[PDB]
């Protein structure tokens, strides 16, 4: 304490390894002058000695966003320690940490004192009473390194701590960085199963189940977790949708509503029809988003010229036509989403067909034919003019049906009526045109069943068109009224082909004879997009159950969030079942992740002999077929050696090697981590070199140095070897049984010169003194690496940390070289006491260790104290017993 | 001849505020207007809220702002009724309800540590908003591992976050993503690399003398290697550098160039000869390709290693390139054409202090800006004759053989009537800063029987995609020129256009429309203000743990977020970070104006700035259904 | 006894003002339990310069630990006026 320095007792340690900190959120509370607010915060700089860089963002409701880009507060000191710890180090393997002592003194080189403290998590050159400190001389404005060897005997976040203080100067700073000592292992993610789900196609039953086996992972290192994840992926398809017509050379459809009722409709019929179509096909863009309002005014334009012939129910002079009044409900009950229509001029010409032009069987009559007789289309054939006339007015009043279900009493009876006369006479039709006109006059009610269903599917010649001999504009209208059902019906295996014929006629509409040939070749092609399934499907709803689930499990892969990956996972190993349901296809993949030569293509052989100056020799070979590229030779000496300044320039001149002129500087004193750059390591043979090292620093217990070999392109595939003059490869001498390790770096613990009642009471009341028992050795086992003794406690003179009752057996452990210490025979009593640092294992399964501080004495038997030579010991042991049980230690 | 015209933005937006310009020229007295929006096609009634009346006081100028509450684009039917004379039309709608933003507290994460992202909602205007949002987190393989669904309501635009990286999880390039729930197709991408690392204590800069490599420079591309500790001081060590040939995305590693020198004092020197260059592969072929370096500094203490890398060094004999992309692509016959060449060094960065001259007019010259764009002009003869431009760089030190050149073309501006009615807008293009006054010059072009009729020009100001401000300017008969003083605020930043025009009826019963647009980049700055400095008035390097007050200056009522970061994390990875400059760099990429420079005809100038014109006598602009601008046709 | 000499009046008042702040180094080293990991590394290390230096009766190490130990009490009375 009274030295010109700073003991380990005040050098607070730099444990701010972490990069992220000061992630705070603060507002501009203070009152502002000129829209500028001042905030003062008193922060406590993290322990890392580098240069923290900032970065901040201001969100002002008024002043949107700003980037107050961060500056720089450099953090430095006169002397610190850069404890360079890896992201992790395996348990049971010996490594080599780096700890740079940067001295940025002007021209004052620092006489340092660097000391590695003990940690019962790391079997190092520093034990509980011994310190492993050294004394270096870092030139001014320089970086000096210091190797420290260890053996992580325990997993989990461990602890490392170097504190250094200069002599004569009063500087001091440690760095407590912690490393994740992980159990050796291999990152693996075996696939558990890769199958497909679909209760429609798989199982052939609903609720398709899928049983799932737990991951075997036969090779999982003990004490290590492992997770499993699950994937939920909808894999929908889209198909069976055909293209509407380009409407592209269909620029003749919008001629202005003009004329008497019938001429006011030959030329407004293509108008509304272009509108309803390019609405449900999205063709509006390439046609003219703008000519649409030059067309929604030649629809409601005829709506008030057509409202200029509506007698009390063509000419107003002339008798009302049952054909121009049942087509006044077909051009209106579709132009209701387009213009203002009266549920009095629509619901006042449909109560006139049921009440004025309807016979007792639902058949519709024609009193005053329409003057323009080509527009009627395909009824013009007087052939069956009450099967093509009873099917046409039958679709002009099943269309106006929702608008005004309350304005007409007369509907519910006329609808069934007409449809009872037709279904009877449906087996009595010839024209492919009256089979399709009645066909769709019916299929809006659900009665095309039985014989009326199969006679309507065959009437399609080639089965994609309903055609009759003669006129063609009565085949297209037959093919349309034919597709009308096909879709009103919800069948689409006979719709695919029927729609490949209609746009194969490149029927752009209009013409003379086509006021019906235009209204149908479109509304049919116009309704085909609102039905199109688009093959959109997937209402999967699967259920999960797992040995950890106390709660129920449910997700659902609907079409809108179907490609949304719905995944679930755990940390534990289970078996379980899945239960899929509903339409749609998907795929299921599951995967667990758990924990299943250091040389990898680089041989290394490091040798040490005497010439107290010694000579080193290193061997490296590349396990490649190609002579490896520029490799490197990292070297950190043993404590007390600097290279002979005459063999660092005999290998710096040889080609194929190099020693940066930065390694000639500093000379003999400051040079304890070398860098010999190699230009090639042949694959053929080992390429071997060697130099000389004198003994400039004298010390007890020197440090196993090292030699590291790696290519420059991968710091990863390297091969490090150690070398000590005493142990064989650099590895300190330790006793291992299985997983457990200890620091057997000691001497052979062991003429009854003196032992009195007072000599025991003092050594049995010392600090470390924890346990004192009178045990009897029961069993004696002996291994090739160490021995042990199963002794039973006959009395607890002094209970320690170990809660043990009289009678139980506590296992004792000792090195194999201590077999001559005390020949612990069987069925003999012994008085023993040790320290708490001798405990081995974990409660309640602990184990005692016969160490240097473990007092072992032979306790005479009952009939042995009678001997006139063992009495002196029997009285001392007996008195020592009573002087402990009731009395205690004199301190 | 009262006629009714009307304008708006080119591509509208959602849950945002777009404006629009009523009008009634030659109108008499008042006129009650009622505006409306019906979805398309049909009638749904989406925003009919607006009303107004064009006084003879606001010069027959009325004004209104609104809030509009597959795989194919949907459109909006918009309607305006001027007393009785109604006019309507359709305009394309964009699903984008704004922008969304990310910042990862670290640039690289060790599996086990936490990630602290933070996202910031805003609209097409840079203000705070409260909507709703979805935030996933994908691994380097493309699989959502965790997601959330909070809302930034009464949060002030800013959002908190934290996701833990599991001990076992794939390494490589993770990717976090987000998007307004309203628009699920517009999603944003920000990344953080997960890898097992230890922070280095120094940094390494790789700096060749030349930006680019001259093919016939025997000496070769030299390179300075400067290592320096995080805290400033000078790093001593030895390094490993290696070169190579990139060809698009492919990289030709050169094992015949791999060097090693003494990084002394934080400055080492490595060169590569032109012969270790030819035998890793002729040489009129390697032209176009770029190269790349790979340093690796390991100290003389053997504790730390850092890996630095430069990429994209061009082998151009012609150092400077010549871009014509800040340049207009149309002109007005009989008037000056401003030229905003864009010179770049070979890597991509702009040139400096490099004169450039016209193909003819040897006397004509330009001087480099700190930005790689100079100031040139030339008179155009009264020809509708396309203008073929062959710019030549004229910096001494080189030959008329090492001088790069580039030829673009400007096209005539078609006037209605073509009678011969132009408008030319001349502007003092200066590096305008917030708080300056920029003149606005109006050069009319018409016979003198119809210049006693032009009593007001009308105009507008674009800005990130929205409309900023509007009104009128006054011109008296006999003034073919009136200036317009305009003051700069923080908002036009970054770039802003400007359109102007008049209306008159001339020739033979012909209402006429001539106009002219224009684009200027104003200094890129955060609009309000914010700085972080060291509170103490005297700075000494604080030792680890000490108290230092930290001062800060921003806008009042503003919320503020703050985070520190070790400069030892930005020495393995310093990408995927956030730049305000990466901020504006994105609010420009999302503009609706595309050929800022010019216009083909009075309607083209509108779609070529981000606007749709329409009126009550037939004239109107191009129907823009194209979200993404005209995919640049080179 | 009359009156001190040259190195007899400044080396002793420099050991009076380094022992007036070494008397309450048991009073300011304990109130850094309420302050950071800063006021416990700067008053534990800057304490071993005011005890080895008062005991070497040197004029330099005594004016080098009376300020080192008088900067970390003005730092500890300061972070004790935002804590009231
Ligand atoms: C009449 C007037 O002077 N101002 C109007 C006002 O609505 C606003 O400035 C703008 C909307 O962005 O339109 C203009
Ligand atoms: C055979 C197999 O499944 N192995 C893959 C491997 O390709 C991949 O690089 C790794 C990432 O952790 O995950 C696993
Ligand atoms: C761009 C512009 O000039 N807008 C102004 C705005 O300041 C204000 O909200 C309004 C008040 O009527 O006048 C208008």
């Amino acid at each position: 304490l009274d030295e010109d320095i700073i003991a380990e007792e005040n050098i607070v340690s730099r444990s701010e390894f972490p990069e992220s900190w000061l992630w705070n959120v603060e507002d501009l509370k203070e009152p502002p002058k000129n829209g500028i607010s001042t905030k003062l915060m008193n922060i406590f700089l993290k322990d890392s000695i580098t240069t923290w860089e900032i970065l901040a963002v201001s969100m002002s409701d008024k002043k949107g966003i700003c980037v107050a880009d961060p500056f720089e507060v450099t953090v430095m000191q006169d002397f610190f320690i850069d404890l360079r710890l890896p992201y992790s180090v395996v348990r049971n393997e010996q490594v080599e940490i780096r700890a740079v002592l940067y001295n940025y003194r002007q021209n004052q080189e620092l006489k340092v004192r660097v000391e590695l403290l003990h940690n019962p998590a790391f079997c190092s050159l520093a034990t509980t009473k011994r310190r492993h400190q050294q004394t270096v001389t870092i030139p001014p404005k320089s970086s000096l390194s210091v190797p420290y060897v260890i053996v992580p005997l325990k997993t989990g976040l461990q602890e490392v701590e170097v504190k250094a203080a200069v002599y004569h100067h009063f500087i001091s700073d440690g760095v407590r960085k912690s490393l994740k000592v992980v159990p050796e292992g291999i990152r693996m993610n075996k696939t558990v199963a890769v199958r497909t789900l679909d209760p429609e196609r798989l199982g052939r039953e609903g609720v398709q189940k899928e049983d799932i086996p737990p991951a075997d992972l036969s090779d999982q290192v003990p004490d290590t977790e492992s997770e499993t994840r699950i994937l939920l992926q909808g894999t929908p398809v889209a198909q069976m949708t055909e293209d509407a017509v380009d409407a592209e050379r269909l620029k003749h459809l919008i001629v202005t509503p003009s004329g008497c009722g019938e001429q006011n409709m030959i030329g407004m019929t293509p108008t509304v029809i272009a509108v309803h179509y390019l609405d449900e096909t999205e063709q509006w863009e390439k046609f003219g988003l703008e000519k649409r309002q030059g067309a929604l005014e030649l629809i409601k334009k005829g709506y008030t010229q057509q409202l200029a012939f509506r007698q009390p129910s063509a000419f107003v002079k002339r008798a009302p036509s049952t054909w121009l009044t049942a087509y006044v409900v077909k051009v209106f009950s579709l132009a209701v989403n387009l213009i203002a229509i009266d549920s009095q001029v629509l619901c006042g010409a449909v109560k006139w067909l049921i009440l004025e032009k309807q016979k007792p069987d639902g058949v519709f009559q024609e009193d005053a034919p329409v003057i323009h007789q080509e527009m009627i289309g395909g009824l013009r054939n007087n052939n069956e003019k009450d099967m093509a006339l009873t099917a046409f007015v039958l679709i002009s009043l099943q269309e106006a049906k929702d608008i005004c279900e309350e304005q007409v009493n007369s509907l519910p009876g006329s609808i069934t009526k007409a449809g009872d006369f037709l279904e009877a006479n449906y087996m009595n039709l010839q024209r492919s045109y009256t089979v399709a006109i009645a066909g769709y006059a019916l299929a809006q009610m659900g009665r095309l069943k039985g014989p009326l269903l199969n006679k309507f599917l065959t009437t399609a010649k080639d089965k994609n068109r309903w055609e009759d001999p003669g006129k063609q504009l009565y085949n297209v209208e037959a093919t349309s009224y034919a597709l009308l059902a096909l879709l009103q019906l919800k069948d689409f295996d006979f719709v695919p082909p029927v729609v490949r014929w209609l746009n194969e006629q490149r029927y752009y509409g209009g013409g003379y004879g086509s006021t019906q040939a235009t209204f149908m070749v479109f509304q049919a092609l116009a309704q085909y997009q609102k039905d199109a399934p688009d093959h959109q499907e997937l209402n999967l709803d699967v259920s999960l159950q797992l040995p950890s689930r106390s709660s129920k499990i449910t997700h659902r892969i609907h079409w809108e969030s179907a490609s949304l990956l719905r995944s679930e996972e755990t940390k534990e190993n289970e078996g379980f079942t899945v239960t899929a349901e509903g339409k749609g296809q998907g795929t299921l993949s599951v995967v667990t992740m758990y924990h299943a030569l250091t040389c990898n293509k680089f041989d290394l052989k490091v040798t040490i002999k005497p010439a107290n100056t010694m000579i080193l020799e290193i061997c490296t070979r590349y396990r490649g077929d190609q002579d490896a590229t520029m490799s490197i030779l990292d070297i950190s000496m043993m404590t007390g050696f600097a290279p002979d300044t005459d063999d660092l320039k005999q290998l710096a001149n040889g080609v194929d090697r190099y020693i940066s002129k930065y390694e000639l500087d500093k000379a003999f004193s400051d040079r304890n981590t070398l860098i010999i750059y190699l230009d090639k390591v042949s694959h053929s043979e080992d390429d071997c070199l060697a130099f000389k090292v004198h003994q400039y620093f004298n010390v007890e217990l020197i440090q196993p140095g090292a030699v590291k070999v790696y290519a420059y392109y991968n710091l990863e595939e390297s091969c490090t070897r150690f070398y000590h003059p005493e142990k064989e490869d650099g590895k300190l001498n330790k006793l291992c049984r299985d997983e457990l390790c200890r620091c057997a770096e000691e001497n052979c613990f062991i003429s009854d010169d003196k032992v009195t009642l007072e000599e025991r009471l003092d050594k049995a009341c010392e600090p470390g003194v924890d346990y004192v028992y009178k045990t009897r050795l029961v069993k004696v086992q002996l291994s090739n690496d160490f021995d042990e003794y199963i002794m039973a406690i006959e009395q607890t003179i002094k209970s320690g940390s170990d809660e043990v009752q009289v009678g139980q057996q506590r296992t004792f452990i000792s090195p194999i070289k201590c077999r001559e210490a005390l020949k612990l025979e069987e069925k003999k009593h012994y008085l023993m006491w040790g320290l708490s640092s001798d405990f081995w294992g974990e409660k309640p399964n602990l184990s005692y260790i016969i160490g240097k501080d473990t007092w072992v004495e032979h306790w005479p038997e009952e009939d042995e104290c009678q001997d006139e030579e063992n009495q002196k010991q029997c009285q001392d042991l007996g008195a020592f017993t009573e002087s402990m049980v009731v009395f205690g230690c004199p301190n | 001849s009262p006629m009714y015209s009307i304008i708006t933005p080119n591509i509208l937006r959602l849950e945002s505020e777009e404006t629009m310009v009523l009008e009634a020229h030659d109108a008499q007295g008042d006129v009650p207007v009622t505006v409306t929006v019906h979805d398309f096609p049909g009638k749904k009634l989406v925003l009919s809220s607006e009303k107004t009346v064009l006084t003879p006081a606001t010069n027959h100028m009325g004004n209104v702002t609104f809030t509009i509450p597959k795989g194919r684009n949907k459109f909006v039917t918009v309607q305006a009724t001027f007393g009785t004379q109604v006019v309507e039309k359709v305009v394309l709608v964009s699903l984008q309800s704004g922008y969304l933003f990310i910042q990862t507290d670290k640039t690289i994460y060790t599996p086990g540590s936490t990630v602290l992202y933070r996202i910031f909602t805003v609209n097409h205007k840079l203000l705070p908003v409260g909507r709703t949002v979805m935030v996933n987190i994908e691994n380097p393989e493309g699989i959502p591992v965790k997601q959330d669904s909070l809302s930034s309501q009464n949060q002030l635009g800013v959002l908190p976050l934290s996701w833990d990286i599991p001990e076992l999880v794939n390494m490589g390039q993770w990717k976090i993503r987000a998007y307004y729930e309203n628009s699920p197709q517009q999603v944003f991408s920000t990344e953080f690399e997960v890898k097992e690392y230890v922070l280095p204590s120094f940094e390494v800069i790789v700096e060749p003398t030349e930006k680019f490599y001259y093919i016939y420079n025997e000496k070769g591309l030299e390179v300075t290697i400067t290592a320096r500790f995080l805290y400033g001081k000078k790093v001593e060590g030895t390094a490993f550098v290696i070169f190579g040939i990139q060809d698009g995305e492919q990289r030709i590693s050169l094992p015949e160039s791999l060097k090693r020198i003494p990084i002394e004092d934080g400055s080492g020197e490595v060169v590569l000869s032109r012969k270790v260059l030819l035998d890793g592969v002729r040489a009129e072929d390697l032209v176009g390709k770029s190269l790349y370096v790979s340093a690796t500094v390991i100290l003389h203490s053997g504790s730390d290693m850092v890996q630095a890398e430069r990429s994209g060094i061009p082998i151009v004999t012609s150092p400077y390139q010549i871009h014509f992309t800040k340049t207009p692509k149309y002109f007005k016959p009989g008037m000056p054409f401003d030229l905003m060449v864009f010179v770049t060094n070979p890597d991509g960065s702009p040139a400096y202090r490099v004169p450039v001259a016209v193909q003819g007019e040897d006397t004509v010259q330009s001087l480099t800006q700190g930005d790689g764009v100079a100031k040139l002009s030339i008179n155009t003869h009264p020809s509708q004759k396309p203008l073929s431009i062959t710019v030549r760089t004229k910096k001494q030190e080189l030959s008329e053989a090492e001088q790069a050149t580039r030829t673009m073309q400007a096209l005539p501006y078609s006037t209605v009537g073509n009678s011969n009615n132009y408008l030319h807008l001349s502007v003092l293009r200066t590096e305008l800063r917030p708080g300056e006054t920029l003149n606005v010059n109006f050069l009319l072009r018409m016979d003198r029987a119809h210049e006693a009729k032009i009593r007001y020009y009308t105009y507008l100001i674009m800005n990130k995609g929205r409309l900023l401000k509007a009104g009128r300017q006054v011109r008296e008969p006999g003034q073919d020129l009136v200036v317009l003083p305009l003051s700069i605020t923080t908002d036009f930043i970054p770039s802003f256009r400007l359109v102007a025009y008049y209306t008159l009826i001339g020739a033979s019963g012909q209402r006429e429309v001539v106009a002219d647009s224009v684009w200027v980049d104003v200094k890129d700055s955060c609009v309000g203000s914010l700085v972080v400095k060291s509170g103490q008035s005297e700075d000494r390097q604080p030792v680890p743990g000490q108290q230092m007050t930290l001062k800060i200056e921003g806008d009042h009522g503003a919320r503020v977020v703050l985070v520190a970061v070790d400069k030892g994390v930005f020495v393995l990875n310093k990408k995927n970070k956030l730049t305000q400059s990466k901020i504006w760099d994105v609010v420009e990429k999302a503009d609706i104006g595309c050929t800022p420079g010019s216009g083909k005809d009075y309607a083209g100038v509108f779609s070529d700035a981000g606007l749709t014109f329409t009126s009550s006598s037939g004239q109107q602009t191009a129907q823009r259904a194209e979200l993404q601008c005209p995919q640049p046709a080179a | 006894t009359s009156l001190p000499t040259s190195n007899e009046y400044q080396n002793e008042k420099l050991a009076n003002e380094l022992k007036s702040l070494l008397d309450e180094l048991n009073v300011n080293e304990l109130a850094t339990g309420s302050l950071n990991t800063y006021y416990k590394r700067t008053i534990k290390i800057s304490g071993q310069k005011a005890m080895y230096a008062l005991k070497s009766k040197d004029f330099k190490k005594m004016s080098e630990a009376k300020y080192q130990l008088q900067k970390i009490y003005n730092e500890i009375d300061e972070a004790l006026k935002s804590k009231y």
